[PDB]
Order: structure tokens, then sequence, then C-alpha cells
RNA sequence: UACCCAUAACCAUAUCUCCACAUCCACCU
């Protein structure tokens, strides 16, 4: 569940990123970062209750 | 000292050579208090939200919707003028809207453009009623005058009156009934209202806004409280006690109690909104270094730092310009 | 010219001002010697620049001359709070107020130095009457020194008069914004700093 | 805590106990001399020794 | 005023650093 909030948080992410993106030839770099899920992933495993 | 020139036990108290600190542990920072002197007034919240509404029974203001939407959104409250008429009689402390308050501000105001170069069939003042064909497809809302620009209309629900001599009210002032207008005696007002006079076509138009009250939130509340004795309240709340049934006497002394706290106590109600906000002082909410330089703080701290900018904000764009909406 | 010095420091600069005329009197001498020499300086220098002659005359221990002069000067008529003349300081007076611009040619530039601080109420009093007749100060602290910093300027008590007559608008103007900048600085720091940054630039080149 | 072990906490039940007594000193020493008086807790500790 | 008369300037007094809060797990009533 955790890991899915924050695959929605990266998905909301690349939406954006597409949405101010003009050219396509940009998969891997210009859509995904991964600060998000793995932040998410991190705070989960260390402070959660 | 930031020197220490005039700092030793022969000489402490003389004042310093390049420097003027007296000696002193840093005590002084946990009892010397600072201030903020808001450019706006705001009211003590306590005054506002404890369930006996301080404010809202020192005042004939209901608490949980009228004391906040005055205090908070664009509302309006007015003491000294409320015999203008919208349908509904005198006001006195009333609450009315901002929209129908702004509306009988300046009159009853209506604009229209007109197409330039083409003559409308309405002249400089003429009377024009509802369903009245302005030109081959205009037509008005409502009685009023209706004013003519080479290229404009503009509907207002006042009263042109025409002269030949000279002016006794200019532009600007609000008149009462039976007050000279213009030519002496021959024109005199009939209404509450404003006069323009329009020497174009030699014309004066009176509206139908007198100067009445404007004021919104904390600055209106210090305004009643200023205009508001004790002493008379006192007494009226005694009549309006003694001689009625239990059930209204029983909200009559509700307030009338809380009346003679304040005038038996001292303390004015004036002041009971504030002014000028207190600072505490720095060690009572010390910013204190954890580790690698980052400090720990006090959440005192931040909401004086969110006050800070938001009345350094206000007093900027105060400054500069009024944009109404932004203002408020 | 020089008063009341030690001779090596005479035989220093004499060797060492590469043939500028250094005028000298040694505490050695009787101080009627020293007024002598010292006036006859004056008025030489008085007809030179009634020639229209551009005069600089460099004044060895102004305040410390006012104490030679004192020496000098006998009587004090009515005793001042320290002793000197009523018509003393008319000498050394008339000697400074002397330096002046004058539009017909030549000038009279007289720079002195003044020793203050000495603890003593005559020369405390000399500082207070010459403050008020100079028109450019130079203040050099005794911290500043001890620190065998050099030059030793208290740099805000050092100022001019009437900048925009020797300065012009832009130059004037500039300096206004920077001393409204650097009257902040702290003395000593000021120092490092404004070294620093002039040791980047020639002053103009600072400017430019 | 880490640097001293710290003291006890007297809270108000221990409170409501001391001055039950007729402990009227006590209590004003514990509350100002043993805790919260600067300079009283200073001058104690100088006299004392 | 100068004899009296004129004086005002230079150094030695100490309980603190961080520990705040949140979350969680335990112990004793
Ligand atoms: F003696 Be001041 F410069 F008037």
């Amino acid at each position: 569940d955790q890991f899915r909030v924050g695959l929605a948080r990266l998905a909301r992410g690349v939406r954006e990123r597409m949405l101010m993106g003009s050219e396509d030839s940009l998969t891997p770099a210009k859509l995904v970062n991964s600060r998000p899920l793995e932040a998410a992933i991190r705070e989960f495993f260390s402070r959660s209750q | 000292c930031a020197c220490g020139k005039y700092k030793r036990q022969r000489f402490e108290g003389k004042v310093c050579e390049r420097c003027g600190v007296e000696v002193t542990k840093s005590i002084v920072r946990r009892y010397r208090m600072g201030h903020i002197e808001l450019a706006t007034p705001a009211a003590h919240i306590w005054f506002v939200k404890d369930v006996p509404s301080k404010i809202g029974t020192l005042l004939d203001l209901s608490a949980t919707e009228l004391e906040q939407v005055l205090y908070f959104s664009k509302y309006i409250v007015l003491d000294p003028k409320g015999a203008i008429l919208n349908g509904v009689p005198v006001e006195k402390r009333q609450l009315l809207t901002d929209e129908e308050y702004r509306e009988l501000r300046y009159g009853k105001q209506e604009t229209y453009p007109l197409p330039p170069g083409v003559d409308a069939l309405v002249k400089d003042g003429e009377e024009v009623v509802k369903g009245q064909e302005l030109a081959p497809g205009v037509v008005s809302r409502l009685d009023g005058v209706a004013l003519y620009r080479f290229a404009s209309i503009l509907v207002v629900k006042a009263r042109v009156y025409p002269f030949e001599d000279d002016v006794e009210v200019s532009t600007g002032d609000r008149v009462a009934p039976g007050d000279v207008l213009a030519d002496g005696g021959k024109v005199k007002s009939d209404v509450y209202g404003r006069v323009e006079v329009d020497l174009v076509r030699n014309v004066v138009r009176v509206v139908e806004s007198y100067d009445i009250d404007a004021r919104m939130g904390a600055e209106a509340i210090q305004q009643l409280l200023k205009e508001l004795d004790l002493e008379a309240l006192e007494k009226e709340l005694l009549e309006e006690m003694k001689h009625p049934s239990r059930a209204r006497r029983a909200k009559a002394r509700k307030r009338l109690e809380v009346v003679r706290a304040f005038l038996d106590s001292g303390n004015r109600p004036e002041w009971m909104i504030l002014e000028a906000v207190p600072v505490l002082p720095p060690d009572l909410r010390p910013m204190v270094q954890v580790d690698g330089g980052r400090f720990a703080t006090s959440d005192l701290n931040d909401l004086y730092r969110r006050l800070i900018n938001r009345n350094n904000r206000l007093k900027k764009l105060l400054a500069q310009g009024a944009p109404e909406i932004i203002i408020r | 010219l020089l008063i009341d010095e030690r001779p090596e420091e005479v035989t220093d600069f004499r060797e060492s001002v590469q043939g500028a005329e250094v005028i000298a009197s040694t505490f050695d001498e009787p101080p009627q010697n020293h007024i002598r020499v010292a006036e006859f300086v004056h008025e030489r220098a008085k007809r030179i620049v009634e020639e229209g002659g551009h005069v600089m005359i460099l004044l060895d221990s102004i305040t410390r001359l006012a104490r030679a002069n004192n020496l000098v000067t006998p009587p004090t008529g009515r005793t001042l709070s320290g002793g000197l003349d009523s018509a003393a300081l008319y000498f050394p007076k008339r000697f400074l107020g002397a330096a002046r611009n004058i539009r017909g040619g030549g000038s009279l530039t007289i720079l002195a130095t003044a020793l203050v601080e000495t603890g003593s109420r005559m020369d405390d009093v000399i500082f207070e009457e010459f403050k008020g007749t100079g028109n450019m100060e130079l203040h050099l602290s005794r911290r500043l020194e001890e620190r065998r910093i050099f030059p030793a300027i208290d740099i805000l008590k050092s100022g001019t008069r009437r900048e925009e007559l020797l300065l012009g608008e832009e130059v004037t103007h500039k300096m206004w914004l920077l001393r409204k900048v650097l009257a902040d600085m702290d003395p000593a720091e000021a120092m490092e700093m404004l070294l620093a940054r002039l040791a980047r630039t020639k002053n103009n080149k600072e400017f430019l | 805590g880490k640097a001293q072990f710290g003291g006890q906490r007297f809270g108000e039940m221990e409170v409501w106990a001391l001055e039950a007594y007729g402990a009227a000193h006590t209590l004003q020493e514990m509350l100002t001399l043993k805790s919260d008086d600067i300079e009283g807790r200073n001058a104690a500790y100088e006299a004392i020794i």
C-alpha cells in the first residue's frame, strides 16, 4: 500500500512533466524521478508506527 | 558589551566609551520584551470566541455569525446614519452585506456603453422608465434619469434639477432636504444624497445616498467600543431588567454583569481589542542548534515570523496602492 | 619644516627627501632659534605665494609646536588654564590660516602633525583651538598605532570641508554614496577589507 | 539525562501529601530553593559549603 | 589671575553547554 501511494505520487509527477514537456524522445529521464517513491518507502520503513 | 571600553568595576556604570551597554547577564533577554505596531487593529481571540462572547455581549451582536462575519468577512456595521430607505426602515447598528451596502453608498447606479457616432434618442436629463425605447434597440431597467455622452448612457435613480443662477452646493457635498442647493431659495434639496453640478447643461443632479458609516473588521469594533459609554448602558439595562418577566431579564442581567464589571474595574473596553501586539522575550522561545548547524526552534518564533511578514506586506500594499478586494 | 625633533631623524629625512626643502629645528637648539627659523620660513613663504607661488609646507608637531611656543612664551598674561599667551597662537594662527587658496594663481597648502591625547590640558586645548581652524582633520588612534598598523588613521573623525568644490559632482556624489556606505564599517576591520578591495585597482580604476 | 540523571518528579500528589502534614517550609524549599530559584539555589549551595 | 587662587583622569566579582518535541516498546501502582 505504501508502495502504491508513492507510485501514484510518481504518476502525478510524470503527468505534470509530460504536461509541460514539448518533444517526445524523453522517456527515461524527463518522465520519471525516483525521489517520491523512494522517499515514501523510506519513510514507511523508518518513521511508521 | 559590543566593544568593552568602560566595563570594569571601577567604572561599569560610567557610560561606555565606544558603547552604551550597562553590565548585565543574559537574563535581560529573559525579561526584556518586544512589540509589534500593527498598521490595522485586531481583536484578542479570547474575547471573540469564548462561549460567552465578551464582545458579543457588550454589544448587541450575535457571537456565532455576526461578530466573525463583520470581523473577518466583508460586512459593514454603521452607527450614525441609517435613515436612508431601501424598502427597509432606518438603521442604527444593523448589519448589511457589502453588496447592498456598496450599492446604497453611491446611489443606485447603472452604466451602459453607447456606440460612438450614434446620437441616442435619450438626452442628458431625460427621465426613463422601464420599457422606454432609448434607441432603435436599447431599453433601460428602472425609473430614473439617463445621462448622455456624445458615447455612454448613465442610468441613475437620482433627481435632476435645472437652474440658471449661481451654485450654492458644489460638487461633492451630500445634502438633506430643505437645504439650499443652488440659485438660493429657488432650488432646495428634497432628499438625502450627494450633489453633482454639471455646468454643460447647467444642472444639479442629486443622488439618494447620504454620508453613512462604512467599516469592516476590528477597526469597526474599535469605533463601536470608542463610542460606547458604560453608565448609560448600565442604567438602560437596569430598567430593562426590573420591569419585564424572567426570560428577557435573564439575558439582561447576563450582559449587565459584564457591563458592571467593566465599569467598576477601571480598564475601559476600548483597548479590549489590541493595536500593538507584545513579543515574548527571546530566551522564552530560543532557537537552539541541535547538530550540524541545524536549529531547533519553538513554534512561537515561526508564529512571530509569519505575523511580521503579514504586517510588512500590509504596510507595503497600503503604501503603494489600494485594490480594494486585494486590500480586504 | 621640522621643529623640536631628534637630529638623527633630521639626517634620515634630509637624505631621504630626495632634494625637497627640509628645514629642521631640533630640541637641542634654544627655542628662540626655533621661533626665528619658523617665522623666517613663514615670511619667505608668504612672499613666494605673494608672487603667485604654489607652496607646500609640511610642519612638524604643530601642537608640540604650540608647546615649543609656550616654551618661548613666558607671560601668558592672564593665566589661561594651561598657561599660554593671549597673543601666542596668533603667530601660529597667522602661520596656519595663511595657508589658503586664491583665484589669482599659486597656492599655499600647509599640512602639520598634531600631538594629542598627551594627558595635559595644554595639548587638548590647542587641539580644540586649531581643530576649528583647519579645513581637514586626520585623527590617528593609539590603539591602531599599537597594533603596528600604518597609516593608523581614525577614519571616522577624519574628513574635509566642501568636497564638491574640490571634487566633481560625479566624484563628490559618488563618495557621498561611498561615505553613506562606509560610515557603518568598523575602523580596523574597514582597514583590512577596504585595503583588500582597493588593492584590486587604482582609486579611479576602482571607480572605473 | 545523558550527562546527569536529572531530578525526580515531585508532581502534585506528593505536593498534596506534603502540605497535608503541617509541613510549610519543606514545601517552600523544595519548590524554590532546590528547584527553581536560581539565585536562591546558588546562595544555598554557597552557604551550605 | 600668577604665591593662595586652577585640579579631575587610569585597573581586581563566575554554575553553565546540550538536552525540545513526536513516535514506539517496556516496568511499577
Ligand atoms: F571654530 Be568653528 F569651526 F566655527
